[PDB]
RNA sequence: GGUUUGGCACCUCGAUGUCGGCUCAUCGCAUCCUGGGGCUGUAGUCGGUCCCAAGGGUUGGGCUGUUCGCCCAUUAAAGCGGUACGCGAGCUGGGUUCAGAACGUCGUGAGACAGUUCGGUCCCUAUCCGUCGUGGGCGUAGGAAAUUUGAGAGGAGCUGUCCUUAGUACGAGAGGACCGGGAUGGACAUACCUCUGGUGUACCAGUUGUCGUGCCAACGGCAUAGCUGGGUAGCUAUGUGUGGACGGGAUAAGUGCUGAAAGCAUCUAAGCAUGAAGCCCCCCUCAAGAUGAGAUUUCCCAACUUCGGUUAUAAGAUCCCUCAAAGAUGAUGAGGUUAAUAGGUUCGAGGUGGAAGCAUGGUGACAUGUGGAGCUGACGAAUACUAAUCGAUCGAAGACUUAAU
């Protein structure tokens, strides 16, 4: 059981031994880093808090997230470590493992191993019913004039109330997502990059996070 | 080439030499691996390239023949392990780089 | 990439635009038509420092045909202007000299204008 | 994609050049077709002689589909028309010959007798 | 379409808590002694955005 | 039962718009399919009937204005019904309820049907509630930034074929299993552009007419972007992957165990087990305005004697500005000279596909060389040359009572 971070970069092609083509994601660990380890002695749950991006020193007179409050910093210099953008934490993983302040490195994931993945979806707009949800335009030609609107809410005279469950254009974007049992391909060390199989919720440079599956089978 | 750095470094080994580099306008036999039956065989296609596009692995060919009076034309990717040889035999001269003009069979490539 | 208008108009307001600024030096503006006529003029500049024929055949496409200058009772056709007097100061920099100012808005419209200029 | 109410070719040994596409058999309610995919159709002309006839109805096996297939390898193909082949589900058709070259995937289906006919399996 | 009923005074003053318009930014001149706008020009005396660069 | 044809004449005549279809669904269960069961005149496969169960699913076309209905071909099944015979301030308007004309007819006649037929105007800039999304203000006994628990709510819930077990069980034979395992697909839902293809109006090239750049050349303007061929980023489905699980807890129908009331028998009253896609838990998401306002780490920490309180400030955030990975606006996010935020420049990818000029070969139209040439919007690094200047605003000094040291 395991679990890091990254960045959803880009997406290539790469071939199989068999010669079959196998899509693949890009995603990047560098410079992950553990901060503090949450017990259930405390809080109530056990769990692992993490740091993705170095980021720089306290403020003079600064300004944004480039830098760093005093308090991330007080929060980085604790167990040894540089102040960190993105903080993330994983539960279910071996607490007994992961000492506060270290490295999360690649090495812990293997080729053949499946995982899921979790990340913010896409940017997108007031977009109408057919688009957010896929609803069924109207006719064009025989005269109509209902060509995309959502159709009629409900019910009647009675049944006034229109049930909260309904469809309508509201924004159709930034959404936690996470998709179940994908496969890695790779692991290479040298520019701390991963790959896996098939593709991810995420734009470039992009939030990207990942673990061990749950639903092996189990 | 460079699309990030950090793709073009790890997708280095994918890639290979080997590919006779030319344009469009080619007949081109192309000595291709296949299995089935476990069988370990080929086959040998030819004709006509109509496309190349795509840098890095994506890139790709589009090739045709005019088998039996019934048009087909292929396409694969380039760096595939599962092609085993390449043989240009003719070069052809156009002034397009696409080749979607090609019908029945007055099409002299020339 | 940049709407002001349509496709037409806006290119022809942008021929006019860059046309202007070199015959004057500096004009005032709403603020988003200089940011696009900033980006092609610094092209324009760019082009006029190489200065062979073919530039010449480029930025005959953007700047206009003719529009007269006299400086000292002098002909001039603001591209005799341009690879003849310039780039000739700029050389020794980079192009993208061009600067924006947000001088303030305007009374009717409500929208910011500016001073962009090349000086 | 093959569907309903389409008109293809044919490939065989008839006394017919074309027929239309009445159900897509598969699932429940499928829209679509590809090469592999029986479907059952009917005949809208003829030449003459042969055992079928105008006003038939009987199943077919798609293949020379205008928009081909991927391979898992990567690779793609596209011919330039649509056809298909008259059969009775012995899997093996009734007629004697096949113009007009076919697509191996078929193999896949256990699809032999026609495979041992088509110039050329590709 | 329409209206069914008279809009009161009070509804008509609460959706009104938004039509108020902001202070604009001002600052006094780096010598020009007087206020001005951020990031923009003086429009006096003879222009002080850090310093004289123009005449207008 | 209150879905039909009806009876009644209680609301509505200073207007409650009716048939059917499109989009949208939502519900009941008297179940059409899957799941579990009892019985059988059930040998097996297929079945008939009854029970529990409504979690999901319940198709394309021909034919009519059509509910209905017949038919074709599929399919695991192609459910019965309520919601002004759902929904017209969302759509249609084919019939029917306007005017014209006509056919059979009845009428002495104007004209009317027990009918038929060609055609025929559908307005509403959303105040309130409701609903979909999203920002302010205050509160959570000092002020801030982060992380996160999760009482609750929503979502998903489908299913075939084939190999095996096994041509075994069964039966004379024809024929032909449960159970379980294994791969493979339909429809549906989400996420994305590497592929396949689409679009792609400041990219590229060819090109027709015409006007202009004083002329040839080379260009521009206009003509649906003037047309035609390609097409980067970005957005996209038919593409690419992924998914429903496994599993456990308590259960209905049913099967039991022990066992009396009633010495026997008895599934039940005392007691114990067992058992469905159903309930719940697990799976994905939202979520402390859950006023029960949570918990954890970290940070800021004066002077004025009104004693209570006041202060400009601290940490921090903002005003302002450059911009997208976000964007209707506001918000979120990257950034602000102690800097690569955007532009430009220099490189590069990819795309287009051999620039101009020059020479040469041509009576010329045109070709070849100079040259994978020139060009290049959004993509990739580097480069402070320009633009985010100097600046102001807001924000604490921690109430009492008990019980603790
Ligand atoms: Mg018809
Ligand atoms: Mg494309």
């Amino acid at each position: 059981t395991k679990g890091i971070l990254g960045r959803k970069i880009g997406m290539t092609q790469v071939f199989g031994e068999n010669g079959e083509l196998i899509p693949v994601t890009v995603v990047e660990a560098k410079e992950n880093v553990v901060l503090q380890k949450k017990t259930v002695e405390v809080d109530g749950y056990n769990a692992i808090q993490v740091g993705f991006e170095d980021k720089k020193a306290y403020k003079k007179d600064a300004k944004s997230n480039k830098y760093a409050n005093k308090p991330a910093e007080g929060h980085a210099k604790k167990a040894d470590a540089a102040p960190k953008r993105f903080i993330r934490e994983f539960r279910n993983v071996d607490v007994d493992a992961y000492e506060v302040g270290q490295e999360v490195s690649v090495d812990t994931f293997v080729a053949g191993d499946v995982i899921d993945v979790t990340g913010v979806s896409k940017g997108k707009g007031f977009q109408g019913a057919i688009k957010r949800h896929g609803q069924s335009r109207g006719p064009m030609s025989h005269g109509s004039h209902f060509h995309r609107a959502p159709g009629s809410v409900g019910m009647a005279s009675d049944a006034s109330r229109v049930f909260k469950g309904q469809k309508m254009p509201g924004r159709m974007g930034g959404n936690t997502v996470t998709v179940q049992n994908l496969e890695v391909v790779q692991v290479d060390t040298e520019n701390k990059v991963i790959l896996v199989k098939g593709n991810v919720p995420g734009p470039k440079k992009g939030l990207v996070e990942i673990r061990t599956s749950i639903k092996k089978g189990n | 080439m460079t699309n990030h750095k950090l793709i073009e470094a790890v997708t280095k080994s994918q890639l290979r030499t080997d590919l006779p580099s030319f344009r469009p306008g080619d007949t081109l036999r192309v000595h291709v691996r296949i299995i089935e039956g476990t069988r370990e065989r080929i086959q040998v296609f030819e004709g006509v390239v109509i496309k190349r596009r795509g840098g890095g692995v994506s890139e790709t060919f589009t090739v045709r023949k005019i088998s039996s009076g019934v048009g087909v034309e292929r396409t694969f990717p380039l760096h595939t392990p599962k092609i085993e040889k390449i043989e240009v035999k003719r070069r052809g001269k156009v002034r397009r780089a696409k080749l979607y003009y090609l019908r029945s069979l007055r099409g002299k490539a020339a | 990439r940049k709407l002001g208008r349509t496709s037409d108009q806006r290119k022809a307001m942008l021929r006019d635009l860059a046309t202007s600024l070199i015959i004057s030096e500096r004009i005032e503006t709403t603020e988003a038509r200089a940011k696009e006529v900033r980006s092609v003029v610094e092209k324009l500049i760019t082009l006029g420092k190489k200065g062979d024929l073919a530039s010449r055949r480029n930025a005959a496409k953007t700047l206009r045909n003719v529009e007269i200058l006299n400086e000292d009772e002098t002909t001039q056709t603001a591209l005799q202007k341009l690879f003849g007097e310039i780039a000739e100061r700029y050389t020794e920099r980079q192009g993208g000299y061009t600067r924006i100012l947000k001088q303030g808005p305007r009374r009717g419209d409500g929208a910011e204008s500016v001073i962009i200029e090349l000086v | 994609m093959i569907q309903q109410e389409t008109r293809l070719k044919v490939a065989d040994n008839s006394g017919a050049r074309e027929v239309l596409t009445i159900k897509v058999l598969g699932g429940s309610g499928r829209k679509t077709a590809n090469i592999g995919d029986v479907i059952v159709c009917t005949v809208k002309n003829a030449t003459p002689g042969g055992v079928v006839k105008k006003g038939d109805v009987v199943k077919a096996v798609i293949v020379r589909t205008k928009s081909g297939v991927r391979r898992n390898d990567g690779s793609y193909i596209k011919f330039d028309e649509n056809a298909c082949v008259i059969i009775r589900d012995d899997k093996g058709p009734r007629g004697t010959r096949i113009f007009g070259p076919v697509a191996r995937e078929l193999r896949e289906g256990n699809f032999m007798k026609i495979v041992s006919l088509a110039p050329e399996v590709l | 379409a329409v209206p069914k009923r008279r809009t009161s005074k009070t509804r008509k003053n609460k959706r009104r808590t938004h039509f108020k318009i902001s202070v604009p930014g001002m600052t006094e001149c780096p010598n020009c002694g007087r206020e001005y706008k951020l990031s923009h020009r003086v429009c006096k005396n003879c222009g002080s955005y850090n310093g004289e660069e123009v005449a207008a």
